[PDB]
């Protein structure tokens, strides 16, 4: 919900998502949503964003409707921030547990410590049922499970209030005799020796003497209880696992790449070499969350965002299967209304007039190839 | 007479304005109010910032231009009963004033600072930032400046001059309001994290510190609540 | 004037409590604002409760208001209570907050969500100040023991969330689990400025070393701090702005 | 001069330093890239030059060679990925309108210690 | 590298994506000098007004 | 007689000098002037740092030393009349030194700009260094010096004492050139980056701002102006 | 390996070996981009004459 409103070529050219999926698009509090999918580091990684070594694998969320129980890159847990790789290709797996009622757009976000927010796409989860419902347990290595929802509240309203407590009841001992005015005078004509005389001193040397032997006996009643504590885990995680992709056998070429303004539909010419020994047919075209799709090639099943989603919104001028070996070059238009939605349009007021994308082919038998293409993109007005 | 229940109506007033507004920010903060391009968002947030903007500047110069054209002529001719009630009502701008300043420094804000910790920020116009910078901001600075211009006019203490400390009371937290441009450039560019301590948020903070002023101004309210009917009593 | 002696005590009560009220509020909004946006993120985060940059930075941006409040109403009235009166100003605007807008508004649990403990310090300073009415004993040995007892003060709170978990294959305390479950998709993890481990960190002394640094560093702020209230107090009648 | 006018007449009506050194100092600050469009507008006409887009601007930087001054030292916009819609230029033009309240406060005192007409017995 | 002729002789056209084509010797230098000469007048006006 | 026209010369003089330094500089800026190690630099530029080096510490040393020698002893049998011409003089010594910081601080300094912007630079004498930091800010530091000197022993008003804002005006701005180590400091260490508003470059901002206290000492020299032969007519 | 337990005055003891740098370097350190080979002794009890 907070992107639209980035720039265009900073969406387009940082983070591709690719192969998302989610278990279950309506649940019940308590109940299990798994959210997978593949994010590409662009290799194009804009200067102005600092490089990938500190990410945290994030979700986009109107506040704690969901809770994050786990956070996979690659096939191990990520709750610290992790280090990616300009250029690679990691697998994802994040497991939320419905907490509030109501229709969420859950979004799978990269925070990259210089460069802020990374959103990809997001999708309508509903939540039906009552927060009352929901649990938090978890097991401690003391032996003890408690419910993270309210554990330990009562405690931190317990000492507050005392604290609280303590200080208002030497702010009323003071405050039982006149205050300002009269205090003021008194100061002002002559010396005052008067307002603090005995035994006001005996008061305060019981509280300040009080406030340190509470706090030496709270410490150690705390330590006598929970012997056992350890600091907050922090700490960058290094060596994340990237897909091993094959190398393609498809090569794409972009020979110029326009779009209409004002317009809802982006133009390129592409010379695509066909390697290895299968006829390729140009399927979809990702840019930035947004899929154009040639429906006569391939067809989504995912459940991917329907306003992300252009089931007929890639053109190919001549999309006759590729034969290995052969070489030719077409031209694509990808249009549809979430160009103009989402602001994709809106790369004319960028100060960085280039794209990037993944085409997706597809062979006869089914198989996919993934290739990447990148190249500036330049504004028709007449 | 005295002290009439003008101070109950100032604290009422804030009070209720300011629940209503929590309460229309908790109904259209999720829901209109998310995406800052949706329709909805123009219709409940934008509006919302066009009339506040538009009200805040029509109340502050009908406001001022009122205190300001019904300032006594004749401070010379002024009993001391009627300096007193006027001391009460000038103490009861100042009240008004430290219930607005609460409202806008501490609540809105750190309402801010819950709104954009939890979602990522769409617009230099969120809902929150409706409510804070162009809200609350606003209504203490309104509120400051026509208690000054009360004690100006109808204090003889503070009148024959400007007083430093309440000069500083009421411009200083006003700063903050122009500071905005400082929070808004440094958070686009300077400082893409959320980090609610970072040195881009020191604008509000500095001029925070001018409210300290409220010594000086409340020791120089006394001294003029003092100089009549300073007792007798008080020293006797 | 004044028509009698009770009259007068009763105007002054009124004037007593309604000045009262516009000090309180004001340093309500204005120490709010100083904290929230010098130590707010700590503040806000159970997992952000660590023992170098909370324990370190909270007294020494804390000590502020306390030193100014304190050279003007102990100087001015004797009233002993500047620093409390700042602390508990400070404590009531981030618990409404807290409550009203963090578990309100949004829905972060109060064990998340729960700010630090300052009343032990601010007693400290008070009294401290009281007997021995020396400022500068009072920016020696006050704010050495608020900067001191800061941590201590919040052990009882935050030593339930310390419990250590086997969560997932990983280890983690309850407060980084409670950081991990409740998603801020504004605050990543990076964001935390917590003890991380250095190669110099010598034994087990990374909170006593933070307090005795955060204790020095408040000696200082409070020299500072009350120098800049003593100014804030001025009477002066600048002529023309 | 627009900003020095603003700055001018904004002292000279409401007398009051301070009165100038927030609204005059504003205007200052807010009323400079505007006064200056009508000058680089006809330079920002998009250019396709060689397969890039590039502004007129762009390509006197590209063409006329300053040996000392690589591209990279150029400290323009470039984006970010916290710079929300079309707002670069009014949210840079604030900021400089209050940095500019500021450093005229600081400098209206900097001025009035300038003015000493002091005699400073020995050196 | 030896170069010959005349700097006179020197072009520099480009062709804009609005159809135009202009010289970047000296294009907008005419503008640029008309709004400065209007504006350092204006300023001069008010000094000499109060000079 | 009074204003004479030594305020003519004091224009055309350096109007001249720097006129043909210009037309030399463009003559030899390039073509012996670009590398710092050919034959020919040494001849044209560094044999002119030289001279100018020489004749600046001359010049300073005659010219100074003639003000100070000349100096007038009996300042209390001096007349009205006297005193305004002296004025008139001390006047066009300080017209003098506005040139002359003009042609320092502004024309060549930002042709040190442009210089370095488009060369590579080879040395810490580029003949821009040697025209900008070892000629125009020496002979403007000389007229200044010169200017303050005849001000004390010719003045009344400007005896007696060393006028703090004179003082400034006169020594800020001298500043700047030994600032040129710093300049050469953070170029060759600290900053390979042409960037012109590098904080390298501070130490001339700095030293730059003193140039203000000229509105002390003019209105110093108003005051001194205005002794005996103020009016009658103004103010009357 | 340490070519010698015991040695004398102005003879010399040679330390050979093998480090590796781990993957999972510590954020908190920073990376081995400067990095000097030294030896922990309490002052100049022996002279490194050389390091490889
Ligand atoms: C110092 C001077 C301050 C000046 C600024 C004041 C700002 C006022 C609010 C702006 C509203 C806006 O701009 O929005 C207009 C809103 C948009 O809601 P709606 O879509 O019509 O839904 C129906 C309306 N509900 C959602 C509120 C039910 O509707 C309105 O007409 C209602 C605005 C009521 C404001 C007055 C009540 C305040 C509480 C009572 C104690 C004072
Ligand atoms: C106490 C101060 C009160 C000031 C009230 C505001 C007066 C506005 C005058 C019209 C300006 C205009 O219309 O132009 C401003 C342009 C709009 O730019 P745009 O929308 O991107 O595109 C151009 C669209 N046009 C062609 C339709 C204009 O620049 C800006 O972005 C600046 C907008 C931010 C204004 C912040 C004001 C906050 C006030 C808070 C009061 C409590
Ligand atoms: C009433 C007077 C008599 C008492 C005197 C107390 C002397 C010190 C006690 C050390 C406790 C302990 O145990 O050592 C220190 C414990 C940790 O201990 P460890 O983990 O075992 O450290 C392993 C290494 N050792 C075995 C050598 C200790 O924490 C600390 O690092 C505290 C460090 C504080 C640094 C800043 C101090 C500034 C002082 C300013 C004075 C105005
Ligand atoms: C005027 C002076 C007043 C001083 C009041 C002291 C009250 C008692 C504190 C016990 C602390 C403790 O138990 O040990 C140190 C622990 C930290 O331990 P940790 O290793 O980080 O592990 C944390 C987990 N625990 C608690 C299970 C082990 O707490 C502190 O960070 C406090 C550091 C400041 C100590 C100040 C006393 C030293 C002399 C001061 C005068 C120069
Ligand atoms: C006379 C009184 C009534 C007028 C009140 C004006 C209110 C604001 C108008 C906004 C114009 C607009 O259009 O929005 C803002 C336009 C860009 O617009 P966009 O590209 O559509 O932004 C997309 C997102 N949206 C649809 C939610 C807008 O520029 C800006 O970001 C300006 C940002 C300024 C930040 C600093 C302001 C400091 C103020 C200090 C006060 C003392
Ligand atoms: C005392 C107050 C005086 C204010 C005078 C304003 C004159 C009109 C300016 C129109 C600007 C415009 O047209 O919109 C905003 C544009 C930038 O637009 P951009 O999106 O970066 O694109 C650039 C390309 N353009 C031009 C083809 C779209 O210009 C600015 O940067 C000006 C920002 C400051 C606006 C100040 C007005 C808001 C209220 C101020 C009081 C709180
Ligand atoms: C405050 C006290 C300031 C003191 C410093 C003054 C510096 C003077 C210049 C240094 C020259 C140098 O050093 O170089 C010596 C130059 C090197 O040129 P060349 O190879 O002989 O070619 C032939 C000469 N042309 C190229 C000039 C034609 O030749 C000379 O003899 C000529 C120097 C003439 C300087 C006097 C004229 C100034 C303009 C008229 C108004 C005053
Ligand atoms: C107002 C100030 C006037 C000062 C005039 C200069 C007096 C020089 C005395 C002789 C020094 C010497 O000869 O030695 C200086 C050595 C030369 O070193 P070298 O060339 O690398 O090698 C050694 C070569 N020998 C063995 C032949 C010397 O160190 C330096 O590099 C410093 C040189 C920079 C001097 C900058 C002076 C700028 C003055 C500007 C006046 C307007
Ligand atoms: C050389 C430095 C060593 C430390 C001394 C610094 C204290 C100096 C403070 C000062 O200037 O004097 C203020 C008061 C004066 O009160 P007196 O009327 O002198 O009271 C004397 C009786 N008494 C011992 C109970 C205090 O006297 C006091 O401040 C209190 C004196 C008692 C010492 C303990 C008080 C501090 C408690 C934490
Ligand atoms: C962020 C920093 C904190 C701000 C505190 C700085 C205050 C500086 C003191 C000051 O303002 O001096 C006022 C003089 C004008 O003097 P006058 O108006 O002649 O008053 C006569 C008495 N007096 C000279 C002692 C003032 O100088 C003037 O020209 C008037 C300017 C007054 C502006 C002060 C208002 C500060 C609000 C932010
Ligand atoms: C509470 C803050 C709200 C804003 C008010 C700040 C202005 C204060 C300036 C000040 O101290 O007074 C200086 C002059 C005094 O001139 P007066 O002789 O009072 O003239 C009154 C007639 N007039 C309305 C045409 C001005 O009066 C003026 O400065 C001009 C007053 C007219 C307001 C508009 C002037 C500014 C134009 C941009
Ligand atoms: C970059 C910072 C800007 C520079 C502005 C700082 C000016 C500081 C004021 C100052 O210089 O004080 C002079 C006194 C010597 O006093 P005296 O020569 O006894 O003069 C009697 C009258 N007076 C005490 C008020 C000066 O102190 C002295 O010992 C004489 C030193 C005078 C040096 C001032 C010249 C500054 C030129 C850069
Ligand atoms: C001294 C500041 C008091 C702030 C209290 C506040 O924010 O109240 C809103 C909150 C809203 O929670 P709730 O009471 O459950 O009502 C929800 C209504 N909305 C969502 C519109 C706020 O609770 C109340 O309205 C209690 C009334 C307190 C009167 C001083
Ligand atoms: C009064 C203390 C001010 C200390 C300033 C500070 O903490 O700045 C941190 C920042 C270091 O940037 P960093 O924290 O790494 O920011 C990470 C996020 N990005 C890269 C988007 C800015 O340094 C600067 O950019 C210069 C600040 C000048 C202050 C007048
Ligand atoms: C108020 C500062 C005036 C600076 C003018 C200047 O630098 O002039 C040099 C420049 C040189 O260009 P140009 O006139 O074509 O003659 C070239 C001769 N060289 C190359 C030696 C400069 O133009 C002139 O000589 C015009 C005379 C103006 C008299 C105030
Ligand atoms: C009054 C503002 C001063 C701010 C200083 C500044 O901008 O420094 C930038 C520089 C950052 O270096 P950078 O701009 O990356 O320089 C790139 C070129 N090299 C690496 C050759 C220096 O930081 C420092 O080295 C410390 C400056 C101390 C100032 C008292
Ligand atoms: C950094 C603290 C400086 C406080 C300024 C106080 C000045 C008082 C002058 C009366
Ligand atoms: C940072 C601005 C400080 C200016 C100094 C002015 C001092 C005036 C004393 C007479
Ligand atoms: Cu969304
Ligand atoms: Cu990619
Ligand atoms: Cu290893």
């Amino acid at each position: 919900h907070g992107e639209k409103s980035q720039a265009a070529f900073m969406r387009m050219r940082t983070i591709h998502w690719y192969d998302l999926s989610w278990s279950k698009e309506k649940v019940k509090i308590n109940e299990t949503v798994e959210i997978k999918g593949k994010f590409h580091v662009f290799e194009g990684w804009p200067e102005t964003v600092d490089e990938p070594d500190v990410a945290f694998l994030n979700v986009g969320m109107p506040g704690p409707v969901f809770i994050r129980k786990e956070s996979y890159i690659g096939g191990q847990l990520v709750p610290r921030s992790v280090r990616l790789e300009i250029g690679k290709t990691y697998d994802f797996r994040v497991v939320l547990k419905a907490r509030r009622p109501g229709d969420w757009h859950v979004h799978t976000m990269m925070n990259v410590q210089g460069g802020g927010p990374i959103i990809g796409p997001g999708k309508w989860i509903t939540v039906e049922g009552s927060m009352s419902e929901f649990r938090n347990p978890v097991t401690t290595l003391t032996g003890q499970t408690v419910d993270l929802e309210n554990y330990n509240e009562g405690n931190t309203y317990f000492w507050h209030a005392f604290w609280f407590a303590i200080g208002v009841a030497w702010i009323g001992y003071w405050s039982r005799r006149p205050i300002f005015i009269p205090r003021l005078l008194m100061v002002d004509a002559g010396r005052a020796d008067e307002l603090v005389s005995a035994t006001d001193r005996k008061v305060a040397m019981g509280f300040l003497a009080a406030t340190i032997l509470i706090v030496v006996m709270a410490m150690s009643s705390a330590n006598s209880k929970y012997p056992i504590t350890i600091p907050l885990q922090a700490g960058t995680m290094r060596g994340m696992k990237p897909l091993e992709l094959p190398a393609p056998t498809v090569s794409v070429k972009v020979e110029d790449a326009t779009y209409r303004v004002p317009g809802r539909a982006m133009r390129m010419k592409l010379t695509i070499t066909n390697h290895g020994n299968s006829p390729i047919r140009l399927g979809e075209f990702y840019t930035a969350s947004v899929r154009f799709l040639d429906s006569d090639v391939y067809k989504d099943t995912t459940g991917y965002p329907e306003d992300l989603l252009a089931e007929d919104g890639l053109s190919v001028s001549d999309n006759s299967p590729l034969a290995p070996g052969e070489t030719r070059t077409v031209d694509v238009t990808a249009s549809d209304a979430a160009w103009e939605v989402y602001r994709l349009s809106d790369i004319i007021y960028d100060p960085d007039s280039r794209f990037a994308g993944l085409l997706f082919f597809f062979d006869a038998t089914g198989n996919r190839q993934v290739v990447q293409i990148d190249a500036p993109l330049i504004p028709s007005f007449m | 007479l005295l002290d009439k229940k003008w101070l109950t109506f100032a604290l009422a007033i804030y009070t209720v304005f300011y629940l209503w507004v929590r309460w229309y920010e908790g109904v259209y903060g999720w829901s209109a109010g998310l995406d800052s391009f949706a329709p909805e968002f123009e219709t409940y947030w934008m509006n919302f910032l066009y009339t506040e903007i538009v009200l805040e500047i029509v109340t502050a110069s009908i406001l001022w231009g009122y205190l300001w054209k019904t300032r006594d002529r004749n401070l010379a001719a002024l009993t001391p009963r009627e300096e007193l009630r006027r001391n009460f009502t000038h103490l009861v701008w100042l009240v008004a004033y430290a219930w607005a300043i609460y409202w806008g420094a501490s609540y809105f804000t750190e309402q801010d600072g819950t709104w954009h910790q939890t979602i990522v920020r769409d617009t230099d116009f969120t809902p929150s930032h409706i409510i804070e910078f162009y809200l609350s901001y606003p209504i203490y600075i309104i509120t400051g400046f026509a208690a000054f211009i009360y004690a100006k006019t109808r204090l003889p203490f503070f009148a024959k001059g400007i007083s430093l400390p309440y000069l500083v009371l009421v411009v200083g937290p006003f700063m903050i309001l122009p500071n905005v441009g400082l929070n808004e450039w440094g958070h686009t560019f300077w400082f893409m994290e959320e980090l609610f301590v970072a040195p881009l948020h020191y604008g509000f903070v500095i001029f925070g510190w001018l409210a300290l002023a409220v010594m000086g101004t409340l020791t120089q309210t006394f001294y003029s609540f003092a100089q009549g009917g300073l007792g007798q009593s008080l020293c006797e | 004037a004044v028509r009698s002696h009770a009259e007068a005590v009763q105007v002054s009560r009124t004037i007593d409590w309604m000045a009262l009220f516009v000090v309180f509020f004001v340093i309500v909004g204005s120490y709010h604002i100083h904290a929230m946006l010098t130590m707010g993120d700590w503040d806000f985060w159970s997992d952000w409760k660590d023992r170098r940059l909370w324990v370190t930075v909270t007294p020494i941006v804390l000590v502020t208001f306390p030193a100014a409040v304190q050279s003007y109403l102990w100087e001015r009235y004797r009233l002993p209570w500047g620093a409390t009166v700042c602390v508990l100003g400070l404590l009531l605007g981030e618990w409404i907050n807290r409550y009203f807008n963090f578990w309100g508004w949004t829905y972060f649990p109060i064990n998340f969500v729960f700010p630090a403990s300052l009343v032990p310090g601010a007693i400290i300073l008070d009294t401290v100040l009281m007997l021995s009415g020396s400022y500068l004993f009072t920016a020696i040995v006050g704010a050495m023991g608020w900067g001191l007892i800061f941590y201590p003060g919040n052990w009882p709170i935050i030593a339930p969330l310390h419990v250590p978990v086997e969560y997932n294959g990983m280890l983690m305390s309850i407060a980084d689990i409670q950081g991990y479950n409740y998603v801020r998709t504004g605050t990543p993890e990076y964001i935390r400025m917590v003890e991380k481990g250095t190669l110099r960190t010598f034994g087990k002394d990374v909170a006593p070393v933070s307090a005795f640094f955060s204790a020095f560093m408040s000696i200082l702020i409070y020299f500072m701090w009350h120098f800049i209230g003593r100014w804030f107090s001025n009477e002066r009648f600048l002529q023309s702005t």
